[PDB]
């Protein structure tokens, strides 16, 4: 819990290799000063349930470890959150999730911005602010969660007057820019919670989408060791608390023996199963910790590729590419690879989308390029290969 | 601001004689405060005569009641009065210790005939709370002093709990003092949250 | 800023309502975060107490460094603290009471 709630409140802000340094540095802190906490916890599903997450997942969330923390951060939260969001799948998330307590949505632009801030905090409504940057200082008595008791009421000084509480008014404030800075006194009263994709990020995705695609086994067998933490437990005591039911309705009617016995058998093989993942949990770590390392360079050539497209602009004003741009053409190499079909060998699919890869990245940007940096996108991508590649020198010199 | 020590000791002739070394040591510790802590380092590293005023009044406010103190009092009250002046507005750990190593020199070399009750009684923690006058106070007695005020404090308006760790209460007692004078203008500056406008 | 030695009392105080185990918990600790740490070997509340200030201290050694490369830190406060406090207080409960 300690290490749950250190990841909640602080971590946020970060991206996901910042994450994953506070979280390991944590950790062996805690189990250097012999703390008892779980190893090798899986704090995207020990703070959320499956219901939770195929619910988000199905209100336009995408299906990154990155964004599911996010989430969680959006759901467990005493300060009310700063979604830093390039894109603007987080506010579409956000309607979405918070639609059926009619989420008003508006603007600190906006003319009518305090009209429609009573206006929810009168009646309980979530609203979603965004626009950040030209921060109206009215909020600073409704971020810092101060409250005056009168008579049984709860009130708030929003101005001179002052507005009533009201049960559960949860403001969302948002901005579309990453690369922005606030005051200090804002920055300690909201919970940074940020959507920004990097290097690590991009990668992790990358790894994650190709294990969907190629060696599926793995991955569902992943997901099986992620899931055997709390959601096979959770999941046979509905089964347990069924059989109770059943026990305490047929009031021991052993003729229809056979009907009981069913359901008992069910629960001895679902629990032999899981005792029996138990078993393996080790043993099958190190197969999909050699699987992913097998892929592995394969994303950290998607990362360094798709930045080296992002950077292309300081070159010409002309060369923009966007995120889905390369996400685009890393889906058609994948599932659009001429190439790809009547070959099976999990080693050398990889080699063969590693190479069509670079051809179709170098193809489809070279289109909207001059002929006189062609030669200039080739050599980054030789480089990129070039470091990717092992057994060969780096001639960083 | 020799004549204004001896005028200031004129309520008491046992502290006549060391009015001269009260004057000496006050003039060398702000020569050296003013050595160091130069502009180019903070903004707000400037020191003028009108410290040297502001600290022969505080002690002088501090003596106006009081009467037949020895020579020890009168160095903690001149002590304590050097730590609000020159190292309130220390920035860094590392001048504050100067100041407090260089405080005591200081002292001792003015002062070499004198018992040493300030380095036991390092806080150096004066108030007007447990006695009617400026007396010295413990830091215990402050503590529950200020626990109890809490307690009704919380009730009274604003319920929300704080802890009362040492840097709190030299915190209180420093606003305390501001205001107690009818022109206290106060530019608390820190990080936001960690207790200027609650406190 | 607030101190090693108001953390810990802040933590210390605000943690006094967690019931936490306190077993009889080896203390291997040897963690000189806090100097006024009891010689005889620390309980658990205050191990965890210390773990929590440590913490803090680690998130500030990860902006100071965040800074070095380059900038693009936002700086911590004492309320983030508070909050962090706030945060195990209540999971820690929601978690006991589901168990
Ligand atoms: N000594 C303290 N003990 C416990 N909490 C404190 C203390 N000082 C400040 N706080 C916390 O800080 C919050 C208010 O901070 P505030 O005084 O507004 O900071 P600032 O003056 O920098 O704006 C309160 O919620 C309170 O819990």
């Amino acid at each position: 819990c300690l290490l749950s709630a250190a990841f909640i409140a602080y971590a946020g802000y970060f991206d996901q290799q910042m994450r994953q340094n506070l979280f390991t540095t944590w950790s062996h802190h805690l189990q250097q000063a012999n703390i008892q906490f779980r190893t090798d916890i899986a704090r995207t599903e020990y703070l959320s349930n499956a219901d939770e997450r195929l619910r988000w997942q199905a209100s336009s969330l995408p299906a990154d470890d990155l964004c599911t923390e996010n989430a969680i951060m959006l759901k467990r939260f005493n300060r009310y959150p700063l979604i830093i969001d390039p894109s603007g799948q987080a506010t579409e998330f956000i309607m979405n999730e918070y639609k059926d307590r009619k989420i008003t949505r508006t603007s600190f632009l906006d003319d009518a911005f305090r009209k429609n801030l009573e206006s929810a905090l009168r009646f309980g409504n979530p609203l979603l602010v965004q626009d950040v940057e030209s921060y109206d200082p009215v909020l600073n008595p409704v971020l810092n969660r101060e409250v005056r008791r009168t008579g049984g009421r709860v009130l708030i000084t929003l101005g001179d007057q002052d507005i009533d509480l009201s049960p559960s008014f949860v403001i969302f404030l948002s901005t579309r820019d990453p690369t922005v800075e606030f005051p200090p006194d804002l920055c300690s009263r909201v919970t940074f919670v940020n959507f920004t994709v990097t290097r690590s990020s991009l990668q992790s995705q990358c790894l994650n989408e190709v294990l969907k695609a190629e060696r599926p086994d793995v991955d569902e067998k992943r997901s099986d060791l992620l899931k055997l933490q709390g959601e096979f437990q959770l999941r046979l005591r509905q089964l347990e608390k069924s059989l109770l039911q059943a026990l305490n309705e047929v009031k021991g009617r052993i003729l229809d023996d056979d009907t009981i016995i069913t359901t008992l058998e069910n629960l001895k093989r679902e629990a032999a199963e899981v005792t029996r993942k138990v078993e393996e949990t080790d043993i099958v770590m190190q197969e999909v910790e050699t699987v992913s390392q097998q892929y592995l360079p394969l994303s950290t050539a998607c990362s360094s590729i798709y930045f080296t497209m992002e950077s292309l602009k300081q070159i010409h004003f002309l060369y923009q590419y966007s995120l889905q741009f390369f996400l685009d053409i890393y889906h058609n190499v994948l599932y659009e690879n001429p190439n790809l079909k009547g070959v099976t060998d999990h080693t050398q699919r990889l080699s063969i989308i590693t190479k069509d890869l670079f051809q179709v990245a170098f193809n489809r940007v070279a289109r909207g390029m001059l002929h006189q940096d062609h030669i200039t996108f080739a050599m980054l991508l030789a480089r990129i290969k070039l470091k990717g590649t092992v057994g060969e020198p780096t001639y960083d010199a | 601001y020799g004549t204004f020590n001896r005028a200031m000791l004129r309520l008491i002739p046992s502290l006549r004689t060391y009015a001269e070394p009260l004057t000496a040591a006050m003039v060398e510790f702000y020569t050296m405060s003013q050595e160091r802590f130069t502009q180019d380092t903070q903004p707000h590293y400037i020191y003028s005569p009108r410290e040297m005023t502001r600290w022969v009044r505080g002690i002088f406010e501090a003596l106006r009641p009081l009467e037949t103190l020895p020579v020890e009092g009168l160095i903690r009250i001149w002590a304590h009065e050097a730590l609000r002046l020159f190292q309130d507005r220390l920035v860094e750990d590392e001048e504050r210790r100067w100041t407090d190593e260089n405080i005591d020199t200081v002292a001792l070399k003015h002062f070499p005939n004198i018992d040493r009750e300030k380095a036991m009684s390092r806080p150096i923690l004066y108030s007007n709370w447990l006695s009617k006058d400026y007396i010295p106070v413990d830091q215990e007695e402050l503590r529950d002093y200020v626990k109890a005020r809490l307690k009704v404090f919380y009730e009274e308006e604003l319920d929300v709990p704080l802890v009362l760790f040492n840097e709190v209460l030299d915190h209180v007692l420093r606003i305390d003092r501001i205001f107690r004078q009818p022109q206290g203008h106060l530019l608390l500056i820190g990080v936001s949250g960690a207790g200027k406008t609650t406190l | 800023d607030w101190s090693t030695e108001a953390l810990y009392q802040v933590g210390k105080e605000f943690t006094s309502k967690m019931d936490l185990e306190k077993p009889n918990y080896i203390v291997p600790d040897y963690m000189p975060v806090v100097y006024d740490k009891l010689p005889q070997p620390p309980s658990h509340r205050e191990a965890i107490v210390n773990s929590c200030v440590f913490v803090h201290q680690t998130l500030h050694q990860a902006n100071a460094r965040l800074a070095k490369r380059g900038g693009r830190t936002m700086a911590i406060t004492p309320r983030h603290y508070l909050d962090f406090i706030n945060h195990y207080a209540n999971l820690f409960h929601e978690k006991r009471s589901e168990l």
